[PDB]
């Protein structure tokens, strides 16, 4: 409320109504709706005493403002109100013998000279009748009267002690203050010239008060003991005498970190007892095999794009005889067969529609039908077979060889690029300017880079995956896996990269499961490495000429499911380009920081004044490698892209809980001498994260990699 | 509409819950009514709209006649459908047909946007005329500072902003016109005239106001200018490791002076924080009371702190020691009074703060960090920003600390005052007595070994960045940030002008202010006699010609009364004291024979009339004979360039009637005309509902209620029966003058306080 009056009240008014509180003993702080009913009055007190002067006649009359008239300009009301008690009375006294008139035993407010009378303002909440006569009842006829209520009425003993315009300006001051605590919702709250005196009533009932009494702390029992407890009782160093008993058992266990305690964190990875991580990314990363068509560049249909592609190679469109490559573990090579073919018949028939035409032999082949029958809670508590399915934990793996052979080959150049972006507004500023160069040199690296292809490709199927999930609930439906690769000549040509039966997604919730089936074209046989393949069966499906050098073609197939989650995830896999620019960004601009110029271009390929600037990238043979500025960035977007792909719980707990180790190795690297508390708590929660992600174990392999390479360089 | 809107009503209240709950629930309360929604909140934007916008229809359409220019099929493609909805009662349509309109359809109009729009055309004229320059790509030092992310058109709190919206776009519920509309009336008339001629929803122009008049500020890192014009583009200008030059296509400094002068009036009376109030509220810069930059600008010097701590308004509660800010950061302080020798040799029984304490300091552009032991300074931790700031810096630092090497350095005599000649407390004498001779305590201090570090390095006496840095202080290559949580905390206001906190501590002293004198880049009027008697004889003639101007329809009604009472004016007896002795009497009866003709024998004529009302304050000296003396060229004291002519203008006066402009001092200022037409011209602002006071209940005698342009046609004194706000029928009379509740206030003030004195 002090707020309140101190927006609406000038601080002399807020003075004045404080001395007077203090002269009363009463604090304004603790009663602010009192300090406001001051304030009021002595505000409607000054506002009737204002404006209003007597004439040498004596004639009640108006007087200008800044316009004084020598000195007296007797104005009509003297006001009384505001003045300390004791000059206050001294005042009234002697008003009333300088008058000869009658010395009221109350306090006035005012004073009227042309009456000669001892007026008293009220103010009220309630009819201004009833305030009038109590007023009245308890201060009698010896003084006149003047109340005013916050609606718009009032009572005055006289009509013509007050002009028309004097009440209209008082009434609108009031109307202003009920308006404004009504908007801060004061109105109700405040409380009036009678009500004052009593206070917020807020009292615990029977139930509170006894949870109140039962929830108080050990060795209290009730709450106004520990009230007074509270209250009273002051500790002076209770701490230490708590400290001086608690056993000496408990403490930090502070240890200093060297570089001997890390170890190589996962050391199962290593065993080869352990199966060797399966691939089970949505889609081939490294292996996938683009049916290409040269375009003029009209964008068309996903399902015509596709059937043109077939129609251009009729060997692999029309193939009708498998050669069962391997049939994996569980998949039936007639269902994968059957619905394949299915497939291309959908594909390259002449309707429009890219629905399965069957709709009954792939609910079986994707397995929709085997599912289980939910009943009621009551006869599974009577039946006793129905028990609870054991946690099926992921299979604990060791490090494989394709994840490092796709970390190389997705991040290399490819004559091909697909990713292309938006134009933006011309650049008219020197800043825009060097941002356009270096966004310009960085798009000449990345998109080259077949990673860059396989993310476009990621997103697209995503995108297609999720719009035809929307428009279609309850049918199986057939998705190429498309793909737009513009070469260094400028032709267009579209890639289909595969076919997918979609399920049926009719699904309320987003984690709601829906499952696809993948059928994808490759080169690789996979009798190479068969390690690699224990999820997927395949057929080999034919052969093709590139330009001249004859390799085979298979169809890798598999079963798979997906949800609303990652299903939008996947067309905003995107931002790993950000993530790639970002960092580098922050390289370049820490060498624009030591020499004043530009170096976006010495940074990428050198100048003639400093060198093309080199990380170290890979290893051979127990020997780093070094790295142009490009390849770098490369295995940066490489490396955000696989933290995507193969993103899973496991991932975040493994990379949220090795980045203390990443801080600690940063630390001791800068001799900060690191002590440490438990580590290994810190290894133990590290490492039970790598289980069966190929990206989690490849990350704690190359960590263990750059450990002892850290390790060994540490002798100086 | 209105029969539709009845009807609905109706058919609502046929429900015994609409019933129920209408009849119950007051208008304050609707708000909570309107906050029972289903909040079912969409879980994912991005899923929702993707989905959406590959649905058939997912535009949902308000049902009106605009369907009826589309088809609901054009070309073959689907645009709207007929079916009904539940969610909106409307109808249904797709992003072909919003497509479609805006290629073909209705033509609107284009008036609106050049004003409606008014903030982001300006951004668009801002960037477009900028001037950008070289690039440092060298690492900049950034600072956290409180910024305006935009710039205003008039800086208001919230609550003011929301009226200052209400008056301006809703002329309807506008009941009694607060101290925030005649403050703002020049705002009002201008976006009210600029808005009129439009057709777009009033919500979309009140938010569209709301943002171009609430500030908006955050905490941001900034390197250099720090205008909302350069945090516009703060994205581009600035940089970790880059940094662009940048130019975007005054009243600071007058509100400065203008604070100090009411400082230094007020201080030398006794109960200083009436008067203050008084002139603080009565004075005004060229359109507006002070309370219209002072509430803008966030915190500023200590004498605009005092000043809106003596007003209505809430400032930063940072410690003000001279010029220091000190912000405490723990550590309490028992301030003790103890008797020290100081180094002159005499001895002073002053107060000093036993126990350790911490403080972040800040002084112009230096920031710091201040750590101090009673009778000793420990620690100070500061950042290379200027010389200048820096020395103030560590000497007020120094001086606070109250270090006894500080006492035990000085050399001099401390018996200073102020300009209101006053003796000052010891410290602040020190303050004075250390600033004057910086180099007293520097030499004596002692020396300290440089700050040996990666970072950490010293500074010598001098200010420059030298080695062999004074004993305590430190410069560090960092930045330091300080002063969060500005609580703005409860702060209470002595009648000496010093501020006090929550409890009995002092934080602001009425001394602390400055004694630099400056020039008013903008016209100080005030309305006081009692202020303007210091200035030069310019100044006091304009303050005049502004007092006479701004109350003209007093002074016209008194003219045509004829009496001389109109001319014994407390206002001209400062006039009085810039005329000459020995020939003010002659000019006094000049002007008032020559009004006494204008009155007789010819018609309204403002500008000679306002030329010549003033010289008349002194009794006059006629002719030998009877006749009153006659002048062309009225000398005023300073001679040359202090003359008035009679004719036409001068250098002080000059007005033409081709354009109708008036010239003061040098000052341009718009005689719209004569006449009371002009006089509502000048009122043309002012807010609605602002001539007409509240008294009485709804008192059905009247009929229906009026609106305010038939409540105009009713005579002064009348009675008509209005609505308030939303709703509330009550009774209200129109009003014959306009009112001033600052004035009505300090006229009181000002006789309580007569009485007492006579009393006492």
């Amino acid at each position: 409320m002090d707020t309140f009056i101190t927006r609406n009240f000038q601080t002399t008014i807020i003075q004045k109504a404080k001395n007077t509180m203090a002269e009363f003993s009463e604090d304004p702080e603790l009663q602010p709706a009192m300090l406001f009913n001051i304030c009021v009055h002595l505000e409607v007190c000054y506002v009737i005493s204002d404006m209003n002067f007597l004439d040498e006649e004596g004639k009640a009359y108006t007087a200008l403002e800044g316009q004084g008239k020598e000195q007296n300009l007797r104005p009509q009301y003297e006001v009384i109100e505001g003045m300390p008690r004791t000059i206050a009375w001294m005042v009234q006294r002697s008003l009333a013998q300088e008058h000869g008139i009658e010395t009221p035993k109350y306090l006035a407010d005012l004073f009227d000279y042309k009456t000669k009378r001892f007026i008293e303002v009220g103010i009220t909440k309630g009819l201004a009748d009833d305030y009038f006569w109590k007023k009245k009842e308890k201060l009698g006829n010896s003084m006149e009267l003047m109340i005013f209520s916050y609606n718009q009425d009032y009572s005055l003993s006289n009509e013509s002690s007050l002009d028309e315009e004097g009440k209209g300006r008082v009434l609108s001051r009031l109307t202003e203050l009920q308006a404004e605590l009504s908007l801060k919702n004061l109105w109700q709250v405040l409380i009036g010239e009678e009500d004052v005196e009593k206070g917020i009533d807020f009292k615990l009932g029977q139930t509170i008060s006894r949870l109140r009494d039962i929830s108080v702390p050990a060795g209290f029992s009730n709450f106004e003991g520990m009230r007074s407890y509270i209250d009273n009782i002051d500790p002076k160093g209770a701490i230490e005498r708590n400290l001086a008993r608690m056993s000496p058992l408990v403490s930090v266990t502070p240890k200093k970190l060297t570089w001997e305690d890390l170890r190589p964190i996962g050391p199962h990875i290593y065993n080869h007892e352990l199966p060797e991580v399966p691939y089970n990314a949505f889609l081939l990363m490294s292996d996938e095999l683009g049916l290409a068509n040269m375009t003029e560049g009209k964008s068309k249909k996903p399902k015509t794009l596709a059937k043109e592609c077939l129609e251009k190679y009729s060997t692999l469109r029309d193939q009708t005889d498998p050669i069962l490559i391997m049939k994996s573990e569980k998949a039936n090579e007639n269902f994968l067969w059957k619905l394949w073919r299915d497939c291309v018949n959908t594909i390259s028939n002449e309707e429009m529609s890219n629905e399965l035409q069957k709709t009954n032999y792939a609910k079986w082949a994707t397995g929709d039908g085997l599912t289980y029958q939910k009943i009621m809670k009551e006869v599974a508590i009577d039946d006793e077979t129905m028990c609870q399915e054991e946690p099926k934990i992921p299979n604990k793996c060791r490090v494989a060889a394709w994840v490092q052979t796709e970390m190389n080959l997705l991040s290399t150049l490819t004559s091909k690029r697909a990713l292309d972006l938006p134009e933006i507004g011309p650049d008219v500023a020197p800043v825009e300017h060097v941002g356009s160069e270096r966004r310009k040199y960085f798009v000449n690296e990345i998109n080259y880079c077949k990673a860059s292809t396989v993310m476009m490709k990621y997103v697209l199927f995503h995108t297609s995956l999720l719009n035809e999930s929307n428009a279609s609930m309850g049918k199986y439906k057939v998705i190429p896996i498309t793909n737009r690769v513009v070469n260094e000549k400028g032709e267009s040509f579209d890639m289909l990269y595969g076919l997918a039966v979609k399920g049926q997604s009719h699904l309320r919730g987003d984690t709601d499961v829906v499952t696809v089936v993948t059928f994808e074209f490759s080169s690789t046989d996979p009798r190479v490495d068969s390690g690699k393949w224990p999820k997927y069966t395949v057929f080999r499906i034919g052969s093709l000429f590139v330009s001249g050098r004859e390799k085979s073609v298979y169809l890798y197939c598999r079963v798979n499911g997906t949800n609303k989650i990652q299903m939008k995830w996947g067309m905003e896999a995107r931002r790993c380009l950000l993530q790639s620019m970002q960092q580098m960004e922050a390289i370049v601009e820490q060498e624009s920081s030591i020499q004043g110029y530009d170096m976006t271009k010495a940074c990428f390929k050198g100048d003639r004044v400093n060198s093309p600037k080199t990380f170290s990238i890979g290893t051979q043979e127990g020997k780093l490698v070094k790295g142009s500025f490009g390849k770098a960035l490369r295995v940066i977007f490489t490396k955000c892209l696989m933290h995507y792909v193969f993103g899973n719980a496991q991932l975040e707990g493994f990379s949220a809980e090795s980045r203390r180790l990443l801080l600690l190795i940063q630390a001791l690297k800068d001799r900060k001498g690191p002590w440490v508390f438990d580590l290994e708590g810190m290894y133990s929660g590290i490492e039970e994260c790598i289980s069966n992600n190929p990206w989690v174990i490849q990350s704690a392999y190359w960590f263990n990699e750059w450990l002892g390479f850290e390790k060994e360089g540490s002798k100086v | 509409m209105t029969l539709a809107k009845i009807e609905l009503l109706k058919q609502l209240l046929r429900d015994n819950e609409a019933k129920t709950v209408l009849k119950q629930t007051t208008v304050d309360q609707y708000n909570i009514i309107r906050k029972f929604n289903t909040s079912r909140i969409e879980k994912n934007p991005s899923l929702r709209m993707k989905w959406a916008m590959c649905s058939n229809f997912p535009l949902a359409l308000t049902k009106g006649d605009m369907a009826n220019r589309i088809p609901l099929e054009y070309k073959g493609i689907q645009l709207k459908t007929n079916a009904e909805d539940i969610g909106t009662k409307g109808q249904m349509c797709s992003i072909a047909a919003v497509t479609w309109w805006n290629t073909y359809g209705p033509i609107g109009d284009t008036e609106g946007f050049e004003r409606v729009y008014e903030s982001f055309f300006l951004r668009k004229m801002r960037l477009d005329n900028a001037t950008w320059g070289r690039i440092t790509f060298g690492p900049v030092e950034r600072v956290r500072k409180r910024v305006l992310l935009n710039p205003l058109t008039k800086e208001m709190p919230p609550d003011e902003a929301s009226n200052v919206i209400m008056e301006i776009l809703f002329p309807k519920e506008a009941g009694i016109p607060r101290e925030s509309t005649w403050i703002h009336r020049e705002l009002i008339k201008e976006k009210r005239e600029k808005l009129k001629g439009t057709m777009i929803t009033p919500i979309v122009l009140a938010y569209m106001l709301e943002r171009e008049l609430v500030a908006r500020r955050r905490f941001l890192p900034v390197a250099g200018a720090t205008s909302a014009e350069f945090i516009e583009m703060l994205h581009c200008l600035q940089g970790e490791n880059w940094r662009q030059i940048y130019h975007p296509g005054s009243r600071s400094q007058s509100m400065i002076v203008a604070c100090r002068k009411i400082i230094r009036r007020s201080i030398v009376a006794s109960n200083p924080l009436e008067l203050a109030v008084e002139i603080a509220n009565k004075t005004v810069i060229d359109t507006e009371p002070l309370k219209s930059c002072l509430a803008a600008i966030d915190g500023g010097d200590v004498a605009c702190d005092i000043i809106r701590a003596a007003l209505g308004l809430k400032i930063r509660q940072r410690q003000r020691f001279g010029r220091l800010e000190l912000k405490r950061i723990s550590g309490r302080g028992f301030k003790n009074d103890e008797e020290i020798l100081i180094g002159n040799g005499t001895i002073q029984k002053i107060g000093i703060w036993d126990g350790e304490e911490e403080f972040h300091v800040r002084c112009g552009e230096c920031r710091g960090i201040l750590k101090k032991s009673k009778m000793k300074l420990e620690k100070l931790l500061i950042n290379s920003a200027k010389k200048e700031d820096m020395r103030d810096l560590i000497i007020l630092c120094m001086v606070f600390s109250q270090d006894t090497r500080m006492f035990q350095g000085v050399r001099g005599e401390i018996n200073f005052l102020n300009r209101a000649g006053q003796l000052l407390s010891p410290m602040y004498q020190l303050q004075r007595y250390f600033l004057n001779r910086s180099n007293d305590l520097f030499d004596q201090w002692g020396y300290e070994e440089s700050p040996k570090a990666s970072e950490l390095h010293g500074i010598n006496e001098s200010m420059n960045a030298s080695d062999y840095t004074l004993k305590g202080v430190v410069v560090t290559r960092n930045v330091i940030d300080d002063f969060s949580s500005t609580e703005t905390e409860k702060v209470s206001i002595t009648k000496n002008l010093s501020l006090i906190k929550r409890t009995g501590e002092v934080i602001m002293g009425a001394n602390d202010v400055s004694e630099l004198e400056s020039q008013a880049q903008l016209m100080i009027t005030y309305d006081t006699p009692k202020m303007w008697e210091m200035g030069t004889t310019k100044e006091l003639v304009q303050n005049t010609y502004q007092w006479v101007l701004k109350n003209l329809v007093t002074l016209k009604a008194q003219f045509l009364l004829g009496k001389e009472d109109m001319f014994q004016w407390d206002a001209f007896e400062a006039f009085e004291s810039i005329i000459p002795q020995k020939m003010a009497g002659q000019y006094s009866g000049f002007a008032r024979a020559v009004l006494k003709q204008m009155r007789d024998q010819e018609v309204m004529k403002t500008d000679q009339f306002i030329k010549l009302l003033p010289f008349c304050f002194s009794p006059p000296k006629l002719r030998s004979n009877g006749e009153p003396y006659q002048f062309l060229k009225l000398v005023l004291k300073g001679g040359g360039e202090n003359f008035i002519e009679v004719r036409k203008g001068s250098p002080l006066f000059s007005y033409n009637p081709q354009t109708e402009v008036l010239t003061i001092c040098g000052r341009m200022m718009s005689l719209k005309g004569k006449i009371e037409d002009e006089e509502r011209n000048r009122s043309m602002g002012n807010a609605v509902l602002a001539g007409f006071l509240v008294s009485g209940k709804y008192d059905p005698d009247l009929g229906d209620f009026k609106t305010i342009e038939e409540l105009e046609k009713l005579k002064p004194g009348e009675k008509a029966n209005i609505l308030l706000y939303q709703g509330k029928p009550v009774k209200v009379v129109k009003r014959k003058r306009y009112s001033a509740l600052s004035n009505d206030i300090s006229q009181g003030i000002k006789r309580q306080r007569m009485t007492v004195e006579s009393m006492g």
